């Protein structure tokens, strides 16, 4: 039985929700209703199996390579990502960005400062993520940050399941080349499961699903919601997520 | 509560069908064993069809999104 | 039908039979001899086989049953004797 | 009471089955329930059965007949193959209605193999999947039969067999081919008769 | 403009399916935003119809947004066009379904409502029985397919190729196209072009046989589909009113809200 | 924290050990996000978080598989009174009798530990070492899991006389006093012996009988109840049931030890 | 070519596992390689030399119950019927 995690200051979040991003009704939709929905669906899908004993992150890491249980993976991914998202918008466990994170953004993004990087992430979310999706700021094994976007329920950890390219429409030839090299990397591995190593981790997570913003911000104006999320993050969690 | 087949913390299996059959007979919603067994069987078929469709559609979506 | 043996002092095979695999050199020699029997000695047809033999025996001319142990180990468990 | 709980216990949930574990006859459908144990319980040889399974077993699936016997052994087999066949059928996508509206023992429609409905097609990034292709192995030099994804089917040819067949002879099963599943039907006894075409 | 439909009005509801706010947000705000983006990306979309835009602007990464927004608007219009409403109680008045909805079992294998033939749509129901076994099976398959869509998407009824040989049910995701000739062969095209590049600067042959096979057909290599009906799985339509747990309630009310005369009008004759 | 580790330069990528520490930091903080697992059985907890004797229900004993007895073909008819019935070719143990006997044996273990007696946990099946060791450590007792040397009690001088002994206070604190050779060569006899597999340890049971050592054991359907002072009807061939009962007894012993220390610290 | 005994033939419509395409499967199959078992009276088959001849060797020796696999009752009736057939001039 997967159960919705308890959140600090739950009474205040019920009363008002996350300040300056969501109202109480919106926070109910994004977390109290959607997280319960996802957890119940995962429990129904994985009950009576081994996967009931593993956490959603270990579930999605286990299930990433098997086509026929993608649904479980999707649920697991959401159940993880949503919580990550919530944790970077919780009022508290004003928090300030750390020196190390600022240095990494400055070094990772070709000298660009953090705020223009925020605007660039807003642009990326507006452009590529058509409809439901997730936005992440992630660090790779080279100690380099970069911006990743996943369509529907995708994971930053495993690059085969990043779901960063929307094939329903066309794809740029460069995106096709990226897909082909990715598939070659997958195929090179000698493991029977076909697994590959990916040490990417999410430092920032933003929920672009309609549950997050539609009730508070409408069909349009999603970039407004993303800007509000990024401006008022809980920087203690974000700083802790980085390793030194 | 066995008014419905799906239980949280339980898989969806044939034993759920037998449990729903016994619940139906106990409440006397149906009289004969065969009738309740058939009704639970049809609920089982509906639920399993829904799960099969979720799996197929999920795999198709995954391939759709790269 | 099932036959149940009495409580026996032991459970052992007198002569365990092992599947030694016939040496490759011997069978290759036999094939060569049959070749020269049918086509003739130093016949063009099967001369290739000769090459194989020349290699197969070049280094050397010719190039285990645990049933009793396991039976003795397991007999007390599987004999199905009455309690005491 | 204890009797009620024993009636609702998972060991009781497994139906009484006593068929030979090692069966050399024709196999059309599963005959034993597959018992699964988590890796943590496998580490301690706990399978939910009466007694601990020997530590030699490394697989997480088995099929069993007796919880205990006179020989003090659990009558089991470390095999969980059949599920894969079922799952492999789901990869084929070929659909096969009794599932829509005194006790009868006939196999009801597809007995859990596939609960899909015929009228759907697969979208792919290349486009609509018109015809489903899966790899298989032609078995014998005979119609010709093929082992395709856990099931034996009779392959419908297209003009002549490729010359590779005649060259290889009885070593034909060594080489993989690509087939398209024309149709899948279920016979009364539970056999799944599929017709495929060698491309 | 052609985007807006006459059976929808600002400040007026669609009985049973949407409230005033639900219809507002789902349709009028969505079309406003979508047409704004579409006209911003290209001013020429005003002159040309959506289908012509989709056909002409496909297969180009630079012109992607044009096809994306054209398909979104066209599919939204196609989905809402078949709607008529239903006698069931207003969604606003009914208390929202909660977690219990997940545990309730569907009745889509033991019930049938809003059958086309009762209204007089005999040919449509005959064809659905012909290709999908029965309307019980058709309704189950359609609603299960649209339920399974995680995010933004549509479930389509389609007919093959004006006359059809056979009917089918399709899914499209984040502004996909129901017809197939716009996108068919794109991956094979890019694969061949990429191999030509890579050699200019065999797994490809084995994969190409399968590529051609997946879309190869009998009597022709190119396959087309007539849209006939569309449902919307996007949270935009149903999250506002029914809530997180109320997608199944939305889909059943949608099914009761289908008028099959409009669907028959789209039916392309017969082989 | 992690001495003798040489971090990498910012220009260069992470090292394998740096990646390991990074993933450990991720695991201890964020890997467990999304849901909290409830009502799921984790085997290790049966050793580390055993329930108290009073909190045990029949449902908990049945979940551990304690009720599953031997095959009906291997029945020892002297165990008739402990049997609830037979089902699927095996005898079912009456779990209410099991609960009563287990509570009594737990009280015995708690009393013996509270008196400062020596408690010996003997179990020689394959995977029983972990639970035996943990029970002995938390009861300040002793255990054997490799093999019971015959004559360990009746011939203690020739078996256990060479190993070293130790004087300790009321609080189990080493005194480090020098023991005389005669004191070192005396027999030290267990005050309580608990056997997980009494069928394969007849020698230990007979030695305890001869040496007047009260003994507890898990009495399966094919085991003799009268060979032990405090039988516990239950399944002895499943590691889960054995570990559950052993953890209950070990927690009772730990409670007795804690009571003893609390009284000595007042 | 492969001798037929060395090859395993999967029948049509039967499921299989990868183990089936193995010599172990052939060896296992080798290892585990009518009317009178249907509740009939063998004494009634005393003027029917063919069906009686099904249960004798080439020389006419009655086959043991280990070979026939019949019940003791039907085995005795079969022996009696075969001997009666021998006596009356048939068989
Ligand atoms: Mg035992």
């Amino acid at each position: 039985i997967h159960v919705v995690p308890k959140l600090p200051n739950s009474k205040a979040l019920l009363q008002n929700g996350v300040p300056n991003i969501l109202s109480s009704s919106g926070f109910k939709t994004v977390w109290f209703d959607y997280q319960r929905y996802l957890c119940d669906k995962l429990t129904l899908a994985t009950a009576g199996q081994s996967l009931e004993s593993y956490y959603p992150f270990h579930i999605l890491l286990k299930t990433a390579g098997n086509p026929l249980q993608s649904n479980i993976f999707n649920l697991a991914s959401s159940i993880h990502n949503n919580h990550l998202f919530v944790e970077n918008i919780l009022p508290s466990a004003k928090t300030e960005p750390s020196r190390l994170f600022l240095s990494k953004i400055k070094d990772s993004f070709n000298g660009s400062d953090w705020e223009v990087v925020k605007e660039e992430m807003i642009y990326r979310a507006e452009n590529e993520v058509l409809g439901q999706g997730w936005l992440f700021l992630v660090e790779n094994n080279e100690k380099k940050l970069f911006i990743l976007t996943s369509n529907n329920n995708g994971t930053p950890y495993y690059f085969p399941r990043n779901q960063s390219f929307d094939l329903n429409s066309a794809i740029s030839i460069d995106e096709f080349a990226t897909l082909k090299q990715m598939k070659e990397l997958i195929g090179k591995s000698t493991k029977l499961n076909g697994k590959v190593q990916d040490w990417t981790m999410p430092i920032i997570c933003v929920n672009l699903w309609d549950h997050a913003y539609l009730h508070d911000y409408g069909v349009g104006n999603r970039s407004k919601y993303v800007k509000n999320v990024l401006d008022n993050l809980n920087w203690s969690v974000v700083n802790n997520r980085i390793f030194s | 509560d066995w008014s419905h087949m799906l239980q949280i913390g339980r898989p969806l299996d044939g034993e759920s069908v037998i449990q729903r059959t016994m619940y139906l007979i106990k409440t006397k919603q149906y009289g004969d064993m065969v009738e309740a067994y058939d009704h639970a069987r049809y609920e089982f078929y509906a639920l399993r069809m829904q799960e099969e469709t979720e799996q197929q559609v999920a795999l198709e979506e995954a391939e759709m999104f790269g | 039908p099932v036959y149940r043996l009495p409580p026996l002092p032991r459970l052992k095979v007198k002569k365990p039979i092992i599947r030694q695999e016939a040496n490759k050199c011997l069978v290759l020699m036999s094939n060569l001899l049959q070749c020269w029997s049918s086509y003739g000695h130093m016949s063009p047809k099967c001369a290739g086989l000769v090459t194989e033999l020349k290699s197969c025996t070049s280094e050397s001319a010719l190039g285990k049953s645990n049933i009793n142990y396991h039976a003795a180990r397991l007999y007390d468990r599987i004999n199905g004797k009455p309690h005491d | 009471t204890l009797a009620e709980l024993l009636g609702r216990s998972r060991i009781a949930q497994v139906a009484n089955n006593h068929k030979p574990l090692t069966y050399t006859g024709k196999k059309f459908h599963p005959t034993h329930q597959i018992i699964e144990t988590k890796p943590s319980t496998l580490y301690r040889q706990e399978w939910g059965l009466k007694s601990a399974i020997p530590s030699k077993i490394k697989s997480r699936y088995l099929v069993y007949n007796d919880l205990d016997t006179l020989e003090r052994i659990t009558t089991f087999e470390p095999r969980g193959g059949t599920q894969w066949n079922r799952l492999r059928f789901q990869e084929m996508g070929v659909p096969i209605n009794p599932f829509f509206k005194k006790f009868n023992t006939e196999i009801i429609g597809t007995g859990g193999l596939s609960y899909s409905l015929p009228g759907k097609l697969k979208n792919s990034p290349n486009g609509v999947i018109q015809r489903t292709v899966v790899p298989g192995r032609i078995l014998n030099v005979v119609k010709w039969l093929a082992a395709i994804g856990g099931f034996v089917a009779d392959v419908v040819f297209f003009q002549s067999p490729p010359s590779s067949f005649n060259s290889m002879g009885d070593f034909i099963r060594m080489k993989t081919f690509l087939f398209e599943i024309l149709e899948a039907s279920m016979e009364k006894n539970g056999s799944v008769s599929m017709h495929a075409r060698l491309l | 403009t052609r985007y807006a439909l006459e059976h929808l009005k600002e400040g007026a509801p669609l009985k049973g399916l949407f409230s005033i706010e639900g219809l507002q947000k789902a349709w009028f705000d969505r079309v406003k935003y979508l047409d704004a983006k579409l006209n911003d990306c290209t001013n020429e979309a005003q002159q040309k119809p959506l289908e012509t835009l989709i056909h002409e602007n496909s297969k180009s990464a630079s012109k992607k947004h044009i096809v994306n927004y054209a398909s979104s608007l066209y599919n939204l219009k196609f989905s809402m066009s078949s709607l008529q409403g239903c006698i069931r109680t207003p969604p606003e008045e009914c208390p929202r379904l909660g977690p219990e909805a997940l545990l309730q079992t569907p009745d889509f294998n033991r019930t049938i409502s809003n059958e086309p033939l009762t209204t007089g749509n005999e040919r449509l129901q005959a064809a659905l029985i012909s290709s999908f076994g029965s309307l019980m099976e058709f309704r189950t398959l359609l609603i299960n397919s649209n339920l399974a869509i995680s995010g933004d998407g549509f479930t389509w009824l389609v007919a093959r190729r004006i006359e059809y040989d056979k009917l089918f049910i399709l899914n499209t995701y984040n502004a996909g196209t129901p017809f197939n000739f716009s996108t068919s062969g794109v991956m094979n095209e890019l694969n061949n072009q990429y191999t030509n590049m890579e050699k200019q600067r065999a797994k490809q042959a084995k994969t190409k046989f399968i590529y051609e096979t997946q879309q190869k057909g009998f009597s022709g290599k190119e396959v087309s589909y007539i849209p006939l009906l569309a449902i919307d799985a996007s949270p935009k339509t149903w999250l506002t009113d029914y809530g997180v747990f109320g997608k199944r309630e939305y889909l059943e009310r949608v099914w009761d809200s289908i008028e099959w005369k409009i669907v028959e009008s789209r039916l392309p004759q017969r082989t | 924290p992690y001495p003798n580790l040489i971090p990498s330069a910012n220009d260069k990528p992470y090292s394998s050990q740096e990646l390991f520490l990074r993933q450990l930091n991720h695991s201890m903080r964020t890997a467990k996000l999304g849901a909290t697992i409830s009502k799921v059985y984790y085997p290790h907890k049966d050793i580390f978080y055993p329930p108290l004797p009073e909190n045990i229900t029949v449902e908990s004993l049945m979940s551990a598989g304690v009720h599953l007895g031997q095959s009906t073909s291997l029945w020892r008819s002297s165990t008739q009174s402990y049997i609830y019935g037979e089902y699927k070719g095996i005898h079912i143990i009456d779990l209410n009798q099991t609960l009563s006997y287990l509570k009594r044996a737990a009280k015995v273990v708690e009393g013996v530990s509270e008196s400062g007696g020596i408690i010996l946990f003997l179990g020689t099946r394959q995977g029983q070492k972990r639970g035996l060791e943990e029970a002995a450590k938390k009861t300040h007792g002793y255990y054997v899991s490799t093999r019971w040397i015959p004559g360990t009690l009746t011939n203690s001088t020739e078996i256990s006389g060479i190993w070293e002994k130790q004087e300790i206070d009321s609080n189990d604190n080493p005194t480090e006093r020098a023991l005389s050779p005669n004191e070192t060569s005396k027999q030290v006899k267990p005050d309580l012996l608990v056997v997980l597999n009494p069928t394969e340890n007849r020698n230990a049971l007979l030695e305890a009988i001869k040496s007047r050592v009260p003994t507890i054991a898990i009495i399966d359907t094919d085991s003799e109840p009268s060979l032990v002072t405090y039988p516990i009807p239950g399944n002895d061939d499943s590691l889960r049931s054995v570990n559950f009962l052993l953890g209950v007894l070990a927690r009772a012993g730990q409670r007795g030890l804690q009571n003893r220390l609390a009284r000595n610290n007042e | 070519k492969i001798d037929q005994s060395l090859s395993k033939k999967l029948p049509k419509g039967t499921i299989y596992d990868p183990f089936d395409f193995s010599m172990g499967r052939i060896h296992l199959d080798r290892k585990y390689q009518d009317i009178m078992k249907s509740g009939a009276n063998p004494l009634e088959f005393y003027a029917r030399p063919r069906i009686l001849s099904r249960y004798v060797t080439s020389t006419g020796r009655i086959q043991h119950r280990d070979i026939t696999g019949l019940s003791a009752k039907n085995q005795r009736r079969l022996s009696k019927a075969i001997r009666r057939c021998q006596a009356i001039g048939l068989m």
